């Protein structure tokens, strides 16, 4: 169901920067681990930055997951996603912890979790 | 993973090694050559140093030791990086100790002056809101005396005027192949200096503060020539160890894959063998 | 057209183990590099859009002769979607020449047809 | 075959030196390709540049590859390569442009290109 | 005598590794690379052509002392060569005494024998 006449134009652009980033981060993991992230590119640290954000802000709070953790989870829309997503990948964000992205729900909870980090 | 993807990772972090390797024998070669130039430049710079220690204190001249020369105004400072990368961190730092210093110290973006030797100080400058006067896009690995002379004589000439009240700068400078320290330290306005004194004359025809006008400004290009020359060998000696150090990490993540690689295949010979054992035994 | 592109592709992809070492190269190598950035470019395409073989062969051309050198590689895309519609409005005698006798126009002819486009193209 | 009493000691002399260059070229291919030629030695300058050459002029036209490309096909006897590859180790022909020796047989035939190019 | 050989070839593999720079140090470069280059010389071989272990152990004890120290690496091969045709000449004497005895003649002796070679020897 991937297809932009199916999910729309904005969604399927997201979707497909979201992948390409992850990929060129996936690429990047043997030159990180043996050259060291110092002598990567401009473009290149500026890919892993929002990549790792992605990758965690990937991640979400279930509410069946309530009985291992205390946190009570969220129901996440399509449009909030998207709008979350297309926010990172324009570098909004790019000023917030690693951290903040954990286990979160929409993307303003990651402003809390920054805000309570003191940020 | 499947054995034709580890086969291409471990290619090539084989080349990459290859090439690590091929560029620390370049650096050492470098610094091997570097050495001399460093060494023989000593004679000049002392007999400056013992001639000015000696003649110049007791007037008052273009580069006399000088206090409140326009002090609110521009001050020179240098910034000196290497010209290519794969030095390790050495790029970065000798860029941020110039930064948290001066930028936050100066609180008029105007009345600093920093001017940058090393192909990636404009590099990074286009990122920095910084004013540049001018520059060197890529110095020679030999000694570039000639080259470097004119811009000191810039740095000393734009020193006067009153436009920089203080010549600044910011190089590293090496113990041995794996120790490089930064200097922090002041040159024109001579606020250190020694006492050489054993001459009655020496050279002076002139008078006393002719003598310093005509001599200061080589006094101050001989400690930056020394001072770029350090700075030089400390770049191959920074590239030197981190080819080095990159060179034991590829070795090592090639000793891991390939090791993987040889843990793994054992499953596959061993399914093969229970694939023709059964296929006998059902018949 | 083809003739070039493949030693053009070619050298991208041994230049390519190289390029993870950023602008630190000499010049015609990343000359070469930004060459083989534009081919890949091209070849790009979506789904369920096919090309008529003379607009194929008339971007090949384009990007081959170094006509897209100064296009930046963020524009590739919307560069050939945009030639598609210039050659569709004007420059029909390429087409038909191209598609009566196999074989490429006159080379003055396009290359003018080419730089009247480019005169037409904006930059974002 | 290739033994100093069977092909004769001229040929072997050639053919070890044709090896020996091309096994020396194959370590300056990715030193040059980050730093150019001009940083290493003159002799390996010189080393690079007759072993393009050398390999463009071990390329031959068929006669088969009419059919692929129209340019006819040649014939090279062994005493006259042995002694074209001779004349390019020693330099007789390094002022050529290498592109005169791709596709090529007999030696005078680089000459030949090199005049219609506009040496 | 196969002692020093031995560290002599072992030593001569790692060095090898630094060879993109000639001139590192006299002792590390110039002394080590030099003795181990005339040892892979001498311990090569052409085919067919056995030597007696005699004439080996003379070789070897030459290479080892430092008899090679002076001769250009180019020509250790033809030195070889004269030195077995010059020992076949005169040196029946020491062949006989390690023949029989199975180990190595007088010192002196034998330094003085290669000396009176070296003294005949030309180096082209």
């Amino acid at each position: 169901a991937l297809a932009p006449e199916i999910v729309g134009e904005e969604h399927y652009q997201v979707a497909r920067k979201v992948q390409q980033t992850l990929q060129r981060y996936k690429e990047l993991q043997d030159i990180i681990a043996i050259l060291g992230m110092d002598e990567l590119s401009d473009e290149d640290k500026l890919v892993v930055h929002r990549a790792r954000r992605i990758q965690f802000f990937l991640s979400q709070n279930f509410h069946v997951a309530e009985q291992f953790t205390g946190q009570p989870g969220s129901y996440v829309p399509v449009k909030e996603t998207v709008r979350g997503f297309k926010e990172i990948l324009e570098g909004k964000y790019d000023h917030l912890p690693e951290d903040a992205f954990r286990l979160v729900g929409r993307i303003e909870e990651v402003v809390e979790k920054a805000k309570a980090m003191g940020v | 993973a499947s054995l034709r993807d580890i086969k291409t990772r471990i290619n090539a972090t084989k080349k990459t090694s290859q090439i690590t390797k091929a560029m620390e024998m370049v650096s050492t070669s470098k610094l091997n050559r570097a050495e001399q130039n460093a060494k023989s430049f000593v004679p000049y710079m002392e007999k400056i140093q013992e001639v000015v220690a000696n003649v110049a204190l007791g007037a008052g001249g273009a580069s006399h030791p000088m206090l409140v020369s326009r002090p609110v105004k521009k001050t020179g400072y240098l910034v000196i990086t290497s010209d290519r990368g794969l030095a390790g961190a050495y790029n970065s730092n000798v860029l941020r100790l110039v930064y948290q210093t001066i930028q936050k110290r100066h609180a008029s973006p105007d009345e600093y002056a920093i001017i940058v030797i090393g192909r990636v100080g404009l590099s990074f400058f286009r990122k920095r809101n910084m004013p540049v006067i001018l520059d060197i896009t890529r110095l020679p690995d030999q000694p570039s005396f000639a080259d470097i002379k004119e811009i000191a004589r810039k740095t000393v000439g734009l020193f006067a005027d009153g436009t920089f009240d203080e010549l600044y700068m910011y190089y590293n400078h090496y113990v041995s192949a794996i120790q490089q320290e930064v200097t922090e330290r002041k040159l024109l306005p001579l606020t250190d200096l020694a006492e050489n004194k054993q001459r009655t004359v020496y050279e002076f025809e002139p008078s006393q503060e002719e003598i310093l006008d005509v001599l200061l400004p080589q006094y101050a290009e001989s400690l930056i020539y020394g001072a770029l020359l350090d700075a030089k060998a400390s770049e191959h000696a920074a590239r030197m160890t981190a080819m080095k150090n990159a060179t034991d990490n590829a070795n090592e993540l090639i000793r891991t894959l390939t090791l993987s690689y040889n843990r793994a295949r054992q499953a596959a010979i061993t399914q093969e063998i229970t694939e023709i054992v059964a296929g006998a035994n059902a018949l | 057209v083809a003739g070039t592109l493949r030693l053009d592709l070619a050298a991208y992809r041994e230049l390519e183990a190289f390029a993870q070492f950023g602008s630190d190269l000499d010049k015609a190598t990343q000359a070469k590099l930004a060459r083989g950035a534009r081919t890949v470019e091209v070849l790009k395409q979506d789904l369920h859009q096919p090309i008529p073989v003379e607009k194929q062969v008339l971007i090949i051309y384009a990007l081959t002769r170094g006509f897209l050198d100064d296009i930046p590689v963020e524009d590739v895309r919307r560069f050939e979607k945009e030639f598609y519609l210039f050659l569709d409005q004007n420059g029909q005698h390429l087409l038909e020449h191209i598609r009566t006798t196999k074989d490429l126009p006159n080379e003055d002819d396009l290359n003018k047809a080419i730089e009247a486009f480019k005169k037409t193209f904006v930059v974002s």
